[PDB]
């Protein structure tokens, strides 16, 4: 039993419609998408930064590692 | 979705492909001489496929047994005449009868007697039933497919 | 008596008071869908495991082939095998997000629910560990050998515990048969403890993205979250199955299609993706014992998070500084993961030691610090 | 107006709704399977045994 | 009930209270009131009703005398048909935990005066009946819902209603109960509604009819109530319907009929809900909606 | 909550079922079996795990792996002894648990009772599969004979059977799936046992007089914790004595011989705890009818709650029912005995009688005598 002892609430009215009177996915273009963008925008600069900083590190270390496999022609010049 | 996944899993429990591979055995009748009996391994136990001569559908098909132990009346479940297919396992204590001797020309289980005539039927001995006769056919006459 | 037999019945009252009339916050996001997925996943692993166990043979001379026989001969044995191995992955992907969510939204403040969560993680890790040995391929044997050999670095009680655990002088048949038993067992303990997990949770009820009392707006778990969770299931399940059925061997090591051989050490011994980050931290500290301790702490550190919370707010929803630090940490983990799959050579070795160092730093120093700093920026 | 008809005949009574789901599944299976195999095979013309089978199926030796 | 109307017929005329708004009362004009009377209080839209020891002829005579003014145009003798009010399955929840008890009212759209189904509906309501804590019958009342209400202390009171209008209506029920018993009451109530659509017995109807008969007769106890009946009958049915006719209609109702009529208006419909007070334990429209199907 | 034993979501549980749990002040020693059954169960699981860690589910290694366990594993022989004998102790305890309940009308607690029946069936299936594991002659033929009865169910006969065997005869595929089931089922038992105790706690324990014990309840601890611990050691002494001094007393010697499909043993018979059912099985010659008779011999337990006619709960004050009850117990020793005897006169007829009397006593006599007894009390 957790429904009824939860909180002390006063003077709040709420209105709702049966699901059969409304649209399941309404205002896709006028509301949905705009917010999807809103949300994306506000986070990109917090998330993306470190992931990008990792891509770099990854990319560098992967190459720097391959570079150390190639040879340095300056070890076979005094070989005549 | 549910019906298929459940089907798939339930199937997992039935015989695997390797086990099924030993399910049936196809024997070549065109390599078994008269009278002489041959035993082939089928599902771990012996399988007897004898080529009944002329004096077997006669000297062993006239058995005047009234209340024959195991009620085996040929017309019930048997086919080819010069062909008798059996499961070489004594119904007494699962011993493999020998088609060699047999007090009745048929088979003899050297475990406790049990003499089976040349028709796969218990005669003199302890074994209650007659050496079981399996499923098969001659889709290709020179071939019999047991199992 | 009670009017509806859903409130009175000692059993239907249970199904009801935890899945039908259970009060849930009206605003929990999709990051709250992982608990159910973890559960469903668990029931799934157990089912496919039993199906496989019914055709397995715990013996060094038959293990590798019994599994091959299962895939090759058992009706849909290949499919059941695929789902089980890949299910273990799904299981971990789900569990890591489950944890992440909890760290971000301060769910760990529900200490008992959180501490049992950690125990579930460890049990799951040991479970996958022993399960991995069963097919008895090269990686199965060397993974078992290398890892269980670390215990001999413990003082005194070490060299013993190891030969006790192995049942001999090296990973051999006796080790295999006891691993099958443990693998068959642990999952049930997981189910057990999962019950305890949900019991503690239900004391308080779910937390929610804003971290403020949801008492003013609770909703019945059904149909809201039953439908939301079922949808969340199908959403995840599509990639799981897609990867499973179209790229079966994407995640697996090919060295495991070769029967274990004690006289041939594989060139690169590395775990499944979900253990890589820990492998990296293990190898970061050269010194058998110190590396073991560092590995141990990499996971046991989770028991400390509840105590390093300094913020006056529960979640990170309204704490921009903590948010980036959080994503730094996540990215810190991809790096350790990557490092874990790379050989022990420059530049990897140093990148590795850094990532490890940063990992513990972020959790033990920065997080508690930034929280304090943030309270002052709110004038608190 | 099928929606209306369907609702009154199929979706109204929970009893007819379930009965509908069954025959729905029965019919859907039969159809989805044929179409699926048909798509799969067409995408693989001449590669399956089914295809090259004639070459050795009573047409050799 | 005002909230019930306000939401059941949201966005229409029936959604308004009879007393009007605070703003309107503060600003209505001598003009508006005059205009209302002139526009609305008209001969073809009125009925002079009398009950008691009076002579019809004598009465009609007096009418002609003081009910003068005759009409010229055709518009003055036209009785305007009102724009239909759209029903909406929805809910309004006014919460105040500081109130002693909760009020809940749930209903579906009714047919409207003219429809013969209204007879059956009233018979139906007779089966579910009503109840309040001072009913001496107690645990023995014939109403299943009243019984449970007593057994489990579900409410302080409850009542069913079939509020008819010209072209629409509200068929539902209302109960008052303690904050912690709202759920069970609603549960048992919707239960009884489903019983109506699916299992009503001939025993239940036999009694319902007798209760409804006594009820209609009781609405004709005195001159004022008989006058009220005449006034309304003409105004709503365009004539008077006697007790002899009513009773015939009522006698025609049988279990089979009640089931079919209730199923027609109740089963799988989106109800309108109004809840006022400490209503936390009653929740989710969705859950209420599912209560509208499967006995 | 002042004491952390009432508030803590876990210590509250240990407390509300083993420490402050209200128990009747007069429950006798026949109420000690529930805890023994429990302890037994945790014990079987522990010794089972220890054995499973040296077992190999394969027809070519099963017999020998167990032999290896007894001969080479440190204390392997002891762990093996305790497990096989523990299975017996388990049944001895479960049979008394049941009797007690029949005598004292505990079955009136229907859900507690119905779950009890399910536990019994699960336990029987568990011991059945576990018996196959050592892969001896009785293990193979027991498995072969019993599982072969299902093919007697018209239509889906040979089907369910060859599905369950995973082949055409009891072979390796059967073995490996039996190991899995034997490793699994015990946990289901533990699971359901939890449910069993939950339903029980709704009502609380019944007591020998069959009258409300509300006027005299006592804290489970220390009263019953000490009483139960004592009840444990009392039983344990004979269990261990028989185990350590006469290891092979209960076992069939035919199981010290590796299973052989070409040699049917002379006398195929189960462990003692299945004998009574074996007897009822053969009592009816006709494969199907014998199966049904066996089925009902156990499923009959689901009917007891409905054949109670007495106005009193127990049999403590019903002398007629008492003797009828003891007749029933003795009826069971007879069936047991018959089960271990070959199928030959006089045994065959003695068997059919004992079976017949068994169902008669439960379906006819008991409900009747109860009615008769009510009238003798003028009720
Ligand atoms: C450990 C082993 C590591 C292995 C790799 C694990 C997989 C890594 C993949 C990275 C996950 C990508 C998900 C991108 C999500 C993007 C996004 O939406 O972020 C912003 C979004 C904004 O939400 P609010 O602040 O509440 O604002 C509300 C207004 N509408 O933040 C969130 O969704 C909350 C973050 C929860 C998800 C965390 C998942 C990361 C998982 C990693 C494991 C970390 C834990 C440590 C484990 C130690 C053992
Ligand atoms: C081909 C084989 C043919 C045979 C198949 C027979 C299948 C029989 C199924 C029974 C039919 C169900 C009838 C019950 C009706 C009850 C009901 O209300 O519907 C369920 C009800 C809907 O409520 P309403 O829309 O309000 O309905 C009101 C109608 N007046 O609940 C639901 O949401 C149902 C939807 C369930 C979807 C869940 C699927 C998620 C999982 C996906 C993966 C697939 C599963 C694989 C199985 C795994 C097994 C190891
Ligand atoms: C089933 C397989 C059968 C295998 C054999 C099982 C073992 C059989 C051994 C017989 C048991 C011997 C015990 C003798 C007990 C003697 C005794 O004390 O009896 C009298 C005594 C008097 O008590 P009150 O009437 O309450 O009076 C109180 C005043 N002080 O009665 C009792 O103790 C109650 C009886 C409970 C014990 C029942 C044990 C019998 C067990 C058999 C199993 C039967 C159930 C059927 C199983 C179907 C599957
Ligand atoms: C066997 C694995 C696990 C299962 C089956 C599981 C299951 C659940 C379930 C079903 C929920 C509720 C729904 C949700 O919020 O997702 C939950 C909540 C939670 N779990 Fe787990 N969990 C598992 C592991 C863990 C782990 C490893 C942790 C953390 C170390 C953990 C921490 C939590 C916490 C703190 C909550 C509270 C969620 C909130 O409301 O904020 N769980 N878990
Ligand atoms: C928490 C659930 C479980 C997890 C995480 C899990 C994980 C694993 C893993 C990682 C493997 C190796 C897969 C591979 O081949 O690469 C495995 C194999 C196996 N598991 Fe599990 N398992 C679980 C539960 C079970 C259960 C309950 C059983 C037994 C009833 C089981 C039986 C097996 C068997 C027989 C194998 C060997 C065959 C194979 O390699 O596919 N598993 N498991
Ligand atoms: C896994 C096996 C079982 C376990 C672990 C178990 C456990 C328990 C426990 C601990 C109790 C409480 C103390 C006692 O009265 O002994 C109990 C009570 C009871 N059990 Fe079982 N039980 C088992 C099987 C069964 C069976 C087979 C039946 C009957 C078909 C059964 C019927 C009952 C009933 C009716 C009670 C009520 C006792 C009373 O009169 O107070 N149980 N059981
Ligand atoms: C309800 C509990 C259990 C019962 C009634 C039980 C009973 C049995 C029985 C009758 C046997 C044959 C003993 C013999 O004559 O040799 C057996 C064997 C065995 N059981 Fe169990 N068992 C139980 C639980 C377990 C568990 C939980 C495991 C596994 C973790 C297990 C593992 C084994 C193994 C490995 C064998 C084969 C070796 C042997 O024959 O001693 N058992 N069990
Ligand atoms: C039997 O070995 C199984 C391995 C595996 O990946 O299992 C899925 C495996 C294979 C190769 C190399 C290492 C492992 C196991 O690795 C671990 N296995 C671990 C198991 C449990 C816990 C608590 C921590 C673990 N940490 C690690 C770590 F990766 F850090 F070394
Ligand atoms: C794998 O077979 C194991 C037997 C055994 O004694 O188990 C301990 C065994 C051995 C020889 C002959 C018969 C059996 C099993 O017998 C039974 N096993 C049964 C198992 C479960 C249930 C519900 C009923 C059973 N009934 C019987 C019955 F004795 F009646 F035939
Ligand atoms: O089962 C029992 O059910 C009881 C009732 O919930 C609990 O209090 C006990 O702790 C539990 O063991
Ligand atoms: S087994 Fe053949 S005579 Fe006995």
């Amino acid at each position: 039993i957790h429904f009824g002892n939860l909180a002390r609430v006063r003077h709040i009215i709420t209105y709702s419609l049966s699901p059969f009177e409304q649209r399941a996915i309404p205002n896709i273009f006028s509301d949905a998408l705009p917010n999807v963008w809103r949300r994306f925008s506000s986070q990109v600069f917090k998330v993306a930064p470190p992931f990008l900083g990792a891509y770099l590190l990854y990319s560098w270390g992967t190459q720097e590692f391959e570079r150390l496999k190639r040879k340095n022609p300056a070890d076979y010049e005094n070989d005549q | 979705a549910a019906k298929n996944v459940v089907t798939q899993f339930i199937s997992s429990l039935s015989a695997s492909a390797d086990v099924l591979a030993l399910s049936k055995i196809e024997i070549k009748l065109s390599d078994i001489p008269e009278g002489k009996n041959v035993a082939f391994k089928w599902r771990g136990k012996p399988l007897f496929v004898r080529h009944r001569t002329q004096a077997e559908i006669n000297q062993e098909a006239e058995v005047d047994v009234s209340k024959l132990r195991d009620p085996q009346h040929d017309l019930d479940r048997v086919k080819k005449p010069e062909w008798v297919i059996l499961v070489g396992v004594c119904t007494h204590l699962g011993c493999v009868p020998i088609a060699n001797s047999g007090d009745f020309g048929g088979y003899y289980c050297p475990c406790h007697g049990s003499h089976y005539d040349a028709s796969g039927r218990i005669r003199k001995g302890p074994a209650p039933y007659n050496l079981e006769v399996p499923t098969y056919q001659f889709v290709g006459d020179d071939l019999v497919v047991v199992g | 008596m009670a009017p509806n037999i859903r409130k009175s019945h000692p059993l239907l009252k249970m199904i009801n008071n935890s899945l039908i009339d259970l009060p849930a916050p009206s605003n929990i996001s999709a990051w709250w869908n992982f608990g159910s997925l973890l559960a469903v996943c668990l029931m799934t692993q157990i089912l496919t495991g039993l199906l496989l166990a019914m055709h397995y043979t715990a013996d060094t001379s038959l293990a590798f082939s019994s599994v091959a026989h299962t895939c090759r001969n058992v009706q849909y044995g290949w499919l059941i095998r695929n789902l089980h191995a890949n299910g273990a992955s799904f299981f971990f992907i789900c569990i890591f997000l489950h944890i992440g969510r909890g760290l971000y939204y301060g769910s760990y403040l529900y200490k008992e629910t959180w501490n049992t969560g950690v125990i579930l993680l460890l049990t799951l890790m040991a479970t996958a560990f022993v399960g991995y040995v069963l097919p008895w391929g090269q990686m199965s044997f060397w993974g078992a050998t290398v890892i269980t050999n670390l215990f001999s670095a413990i003082p005194y009680i070490g060299h013993t515990l190891v030969e006790w655990a192995w049942g001999g002088f090296s990973v051999d048949n006796p080790t295999l048969t006891r691993f099958f038993a443990l693998h068959f067992l642990l999952p049930f303990a997981i189910a057990g403890i999962t019950i305890i997990h949900l019991t503690f949770l239900h004391e308080s009820g779910s937390n929610n993205p804003l971290g403020i009392s949801s008492d003013s707006d609770k909703i019945p778990f059904h149909p809201y979250y039953s439908f939301k969770d079922i949808l969340g299931l199908t959403l995840m399940l599509t990639p799981f199955l897609t990867l499973a059925l179209f790229s079966p061997n994407l995640l697996g090591d090919p060295e495991n299609f070769t029967p274990a051989n004690p006289l041939v050490t594989p060139p690169h011994i590395k775990p499944e993706w979900y253990f890589l980050f820990a492998y990296a931290i293990l190898r970061s500290i050269p010194n058998k014992l110190g590396g073991v301790l560092a590995l141990a702490a990499s996971v046991l550190i989770l028991f400390l998070i509840p105590f390093l919370h300094k913020s006056k707010q529960r979640t990170m929803t309204f704490r921009p500084l903590s948010q980036t630090l959080f994503w730094l940490l996540v990215a810190n983990l991809l790096i350790l993961t990557w490092i874990g799959s790379q050989p022990v050579e420059h530049p990897f070795i140093i990148i590795g030691q850094m990532a490890s160092l940063s990992y513990f730093t972020i959790l033990l120093i920065l997080f508690p610090t930034i929280g304090t700093l943030e309270n002052k920026m709110l004038n608190y | 107006a099928l929606l209306r008809q369907a609702y009154s005949a199929l979706f109204r009574r929970t009893s007819t709704f379930a009965l509908t789901v069954v025959l729905g599944a029965v019919l859907f299976e039969r159809a989805f399977d044929q179409g699926a195999d048909a798509i799969f095979e067409h995408l693989n013309e001449g590669k399956l045994w089914k295809h090259i089978k004639h070459k050795y199926e009573a047409s050799e030796e | 009930f005002d909230y019930l109307h306000a939401t059941a017929f949201q966005g229409t005329a029936l959604a308004r209270t009879v007393e009007g708004t605070t703003e309107n009362i503060k600003h209505l004009t001598r003009a508006d009131l005059a205009s209302y009377i002139d526009t609305h209080f008209k001969a073809p839209r009125m009925v002079l009703a009398a009950a008691g020891g009076i002579s019809h002829k004598e009465l009609v005579d007096a009418a002609r005398q003081h009910f003068s003014g005759v009409s010229f145009t055709y518009k003055e003798d036209a009785v305007p048909i009102l724009p239909r009010c759209r029903f909406t399955g929805s809910e309004i929840r006014a919460r105040d935990d500081a109130l002693p008890v909760a009020h809940v009212a749930l209903a579906v759209e009714g047919p409207g005066w003219a429809d013969p189904d209204n007879v059956v509906l009233h018979v139906a309501n007779a089966i579910i009946g009503r109840y309040d804590r001072t009913f001496g019958g107690g645990k023995h009342l014939s109403s299943r819902l009243a019984a449970l209400a007593v057994e489990h202390k579900l409410c302080h009171s409850f009542q069913t209603f079939n509020t008819s209008y010209s072209d629409t209506g509200l068929f539902g029920f209302h109960f008052v109960a303690d904050p912690l018993s709202i759920d069970d009451m609603m549960f048992c109530a919707q239960g009884e509604w489903m019983r109506l659509c699916t299992s009503t017995t001939e025993s239940e109807v036999k009694r319902a009819k007798n209760h409804l008969r006594s009820a209609m007769v009781a609405q004709l106890d005195g001159t004022t109530p008989v006058c009220e009946t005449i006034g309304s009958h003409l105004l709503n049915y365009g004539r008077r319907i006697s007790l002899e006719e009513w009773d015939s209609r009522i006698s025609a109702v049988d279990a089979r009929m009640v089931r079919d009529v209730c199923s027609k208006y109740i089963y799988d419909k989106c109800p309108a809900l109004a809840a006022v007070g400490p209503i936390e334990q009653l929740l989710d429209y969705n859950r209420i909606r599912s209560g509208m199907y499967w006995i």
